[PDB]
RNA sequence: UUCCUAUCAUUGAGACGCAGAAGUCUCAAAGUGUCGGAUUGUUCACCCGCCAAUAGGGAACGUGAGCUGGGUUUAGACCGUCGUGAGACAGGUUAGUUUUACCCUACUGAUGACUUGAUACUGCGACAGUAAUCCAACUUAGUACGAGAGGAACAGUUGGGUCGGAUACUUGGUAAAUGCGGCUAGCUGAAAAGCUAGUGCCGCGACGCUACCAUCCGUUGGAUUAUGACUGAACGCCUCUAAGUCAGAAUCCAUGCUGGAUAUGCAGUGUUAUUCACCGCCUCCUUUGUUUCAUGCAAUGAUACAGGCCUCUGGCCUGCUUCU
RNA sequence: UGGAUUAACGAGAUUCCCACUGUCCCUAUCUACUAUCUAGCGAAACCACAGCCAAGGGAACGGGCUUGGCAGAAUCAGCGG
RNA sequence: AUAACCGCAUCAGGUCUCCAAGGUUAGUAGCCUCUGGUCGAUAGAAUAAGGUAGAUAAGGGAAGUCGGCAAAAUAGAUCCG
RNA sequence: GUGGUAGUAGCAAAUAUUCAAAUGAGAACUUUGAAGACUGAAGUGGAGAAGGGUUCCAUGUGAACAGCAAUUGGACAUGGG
């Protein structure tokens, strides 16, 4: 039931990986709840579930299609209090087929709208926004 | 052959043709339906667009923004009081509606009278001079017609743009319908408004959906891409800001549904746009419960392209356009509509820091003469 | 009403304005304007700009 | 861009080896929608993924004075097979020019003469075009149903996608306001001021224009389709049908929205030429010239048709074939 | 009619990776010269006759023919059925 | 020889030789200048679409395409490697 | 021989002209001054060859020619070299 946020990452983007599962990278491949536009690259915002490969990381964790969630975003978006947040870097977390995160600890900041949706990623986060 | 990948259409066919309309103010079309039940009231207004600024209000919706402080963009519209002048009966025929008889007031100002001339400076200014001596010798012959016949009645009102900071003077005349009960009492409502300024608080209220008529801001002759929203062609001999294929061979004719180059903007055009604040020109307009600092809703350095020192109204065309407002065609309740409005803070600050000009003077201190 | 302040220039930010850069560690640097943000990209500091309230303060001007 | 339906999804039904969930079959349905990529010139195909669903087709196997030129199909050259050879191959391979609209129409926009006068303002709306449409979460509810696993729906609340129409408060983009500052080379005896390097470069840069890269907004009535029913014969009973009705959809027609120089359409209201100088209106009477059509070119209830009308205890209808 | 290799070299033919980008998602703004308007000057290809459509038949995809829809001066800028 | 030659012409084409200043720099590179030469190329007004050439773009970075085609990015000198 | 097309396409490379006075029937365009630019010594500078053949120089001018204009001219005419 997420509110719209500017979409900062198209399908092609290669982002950083927070958690202790051992992946350095996450290369995005598709997005959950993407409909139908001709020629539009499907893109993901803060907060939301995706699909990904790891490009470098632990060798069992490579060449598979994992689900991830997106946690920081360098593209700017408007909070309703009337200012524009934007983080330093794009980053995400490797996740199970339910929606739970795989590896428990989360480095970096996280967004408000990650912690607002997903209960588990709120707890393990160091400091939100 | 079929299309390959079945995309939706570029642009609506609802609005066509895309050509500049023959009118500078919005003509209303379709007033709301009559309840012989309510008292008699006016169902429309005219005002001039100014500029828009954001405001802070507390949401009352379980959304996640319940009890939180949301900034919102908000247009100020300058609305000095519209002076009622005439009244118009309308017979209902099988062809359509049809005007039976227009009655007018005794004494119109030169504000209204400019509308009837294209050259005011030359003329001897004769408009309603034979009528004025005829009026003193009034029109209770011709008002008796409107009581006997005539399903519909409309007050002729007009603007006061000498009070506005447009360089105008000319003043738009406008029919506004009267929707209450009893065809006699509609005329008695109109008669007692003759040479009286109708203010905005008579018509509209805080927390009300209004349907806004106007004309869009012009861009001249624009191409397919801007005009219709079309894909730009790839990096193509001849050029690439255009459609490739108009049409199939047959029909041996270009169809009207295909998008072409032409006019964009200056189109006559909304519904459900909430009024936040009715104001007064008579200080503390932008002052609220929360901030308690003395302000007028002019921002510093004017509205760019200026002042406003009249009655106005906020709410959720180009600058200096005559908007018309309308009372909504059915009174609707959508939770979103019928909302408690609460304004914390109206902004009156190129890129402004300070809310007021004395606040700037405090910061910089004793400057150099 | 309540009015948070700029990290760079120490000005006041009345609401519906500016922008909050979150850094790598997560210090939320607020700004008023693109003037401020794009000097924080270049990593020029407030102390060397004369117009800023910081250089003002340190060289016996204001207060 | 539009059209078709032999409907993949969405709407409303009916059938089941339909308990629920999930489906399969059929009817009214073309209103709305049918996607992102890897390999191949591909059409097809085959995978990875999303999704409500990734249905099939037509329009000179739509579409080259619209592009592209990867393929096929000239001239150069290579390989293999065939030929004694020149040469050949629906065998493979690489390199190889894509010309013109200013004409007519069509389509998109722009002015514009004229019609029981001029000129000005407010209007009416025939007709044409139309716009919204899908999904998810929260509660409903671990309820209905079920031996258990599993597991709905309507009303209500909150969002999202696609599409459409506006707008620039804020955020972002743009810079030749050459707006202010900084730097290189040259040139003016220097300093100061600048100028040339076709925008000399770098930073910020109002106004404007502008972006799902920003913000706002996207109506409520009638008649019916499939289908299910009511009353009820034909056929002492039964029967949704034969005569009579009723409910009923993402449908249709309105409404609303766009135009109306889309009806050579129509209405109301203002003022109508400095005083011999033209210009009206209403009578009276003469010059000419128009008419698709002068010889009484005539006549005002309102209905019904297995009934009506009244001058109404009676009378009339069976023709404007009459009565003036 | 040479077979198999091969450092250096190639405006040669292929594939992948890093860097980099408006190629792309997704378009937007700015500059000059144009197009546009005026003064002066001023061609050419092309041309049976001409130029609104639906269906019909017909040399089997009509601007003219038959049956319908219709049809209101004169003009400018574009466009590519 | 961007008007005396040849290209049908006072045609953005072609046609052998000599002399060759200052500053910046490795430099007859590019950029600015002195002597000598020239302002010859139809003008004025507006700043629409569409062009021709030239710039710049948040986030992503070849997902575009037959194909990274076009454009970006790299660039000098010294020291290390 | 003459139309329609049509006063239409078009006259947009080589950074650029401006102000005054004189001449003249007439000056955006000739000359002189003053400013402002460009060429930027492997120059649009100063000299030869091939090719051209009087284009050289002066004075004068009604046409035509110099794709606008023209008081100017490699044009036209009469002399000279």
């Amino acid at each position: 039931s997420k509110m719209r946020v500017t979409l900062g990452l198209p399908v092609g983007a290669l982002i950083n990986c927070c958690d202790n599962s051992g992946a350095k990278n996450l290369y995005i491949i598709a997005v959950k709840g993407w409909g139908s536009c001709l020629n539009r690259l499907p893109a993901c915002s803060l907060g939301d579930l995706v699909l990904a490969t790891v490009k470098k990381g632990k060798p069992d964790l490579r060449k598979k299609v994992h689900m991830a969630i997106i946690v920081r975003q360098r593209r700017a978006w408007r909070r309703a209090e009337g200012y524009f947040i934007y983080f330093e870097d794009n980053a995400g977390v490797v996740a199970n087929n339910k929606g739970e995160m795989k590896g428990s600890a989360v480095t970096g900041p996280v967004g408000k709208e990650c912690a607002e949706l997903w209960p588990k990623i709120s707890a393990a986060a160091t400091a939100i926004c | 052959s079929h299309r390959k990948f079945e995309r939706p259409r570029h642009g609506s066919l609802g609005f066509l043709p895309r050509k500049r309309c023959k009118r500078h103010r919005g003509k209303v079309k379709a007033f709301p339906k009559d309840d012989p039940s309510k008292p008699p009231h006016l169902t429309a207004f005219m005002g001039y667009k100014a500029g828009m600024t954001h405001v802070v209000r507390e949401l009352d919706k379980g959304s996640k923004l319940h009890k939180k402080e949301i900034v919102e963009a908000v247009t100020v519209v300058d609305t000095p009081p519209m002076v009622c002048v005439g009244v118009v009966g309308y017979i209902e025929t099988p062809r359509g509606l049809r005007a039976l008889v227009t009655v007018w007031a005794g004494h119109l100002s030169d504000e209204c009278k400019r509308r009837f001339y294209k050259n005011w400076y030359k003329s001897k200014r004769k408009a309603f001079t034979k009528y004025a001596k005829r009026y003193g010798d009034k029109m209770e012959a011709e008002l008796t017609r409107m009581k006997n016949y005539c399903s519909v009645i409309r007050a002729i009102c007009h603007t006061q743009p000498s009070k506005t900071p447009i360089g105008s003077k000319k003043a738009h005349v406008m029919e506004i319908q009267v929707n209450g009960g009893s065809i006699a009492e509609k005329v008695d409502f109109c008669t007692k408004m003759f040479e009286t300024a109708v203010p905005v608080k008579a018509v509209f209220t805080e927390g009300e959906m209004i349907d806004v008529i106007g004309v869009t801001k012009g861009h001249g002759v624009k191409g397919v891409v801007s005009r219709w929203g079309v894909t730009r062609l790839p990096r193509t001999h001849r050029g690439l800001r255009k459609i490739a294929c108009i049409g199939a061979w047959h029909p041996a004719r270009v169809q009207f549904q295909v998008p072409r180059h032409g006019q964009k903007g200056y189109f006559h055009r909304e519904m459900n746009k909430k009024v936040y604040r009715v104001g007064n020109g008579a200080p503390r307009n932008a002052t609220t419960e929360s901030d308690l600092t003395e302000k007028r809703i002019t921002p510093m350095g004017g509205f760019p392209h200026g002042t406003v020192n009249n009655d106005f109204l906020l709410l959720k065309g180009c600058k200096k356009r005559p908007i018309t407002f309308r009372k909504t065609l059915v009174p609707r309740t959508t939770r979103r509509a019928l909302e408690p409005v609460n304004l914390k803070f109206i902004d009156t600050s190129g890129h402004g820091r300070f809310q007021t000009s004395e606040e700037k003077a405090k910061f910089y201190g004793p400057l150099k003469s | 009403i309540k009015t948070d302040m700029c990290s760079f220039s120490e000005y006041r930010i009345y609401p519906g304005r500016g922008q909050r850069f979150v850094a790598k560690d997560g210090k939320v640097h607020t700004f008023i304007h693109r003037k401020e943000a794009s000097l924080f990209r270049q990593k020029i500091k407030p102390v060397k700009l004369h117009w800023t309230l910081v250089w003002r303060r340190m060289n016996k001007k204001g207060g």
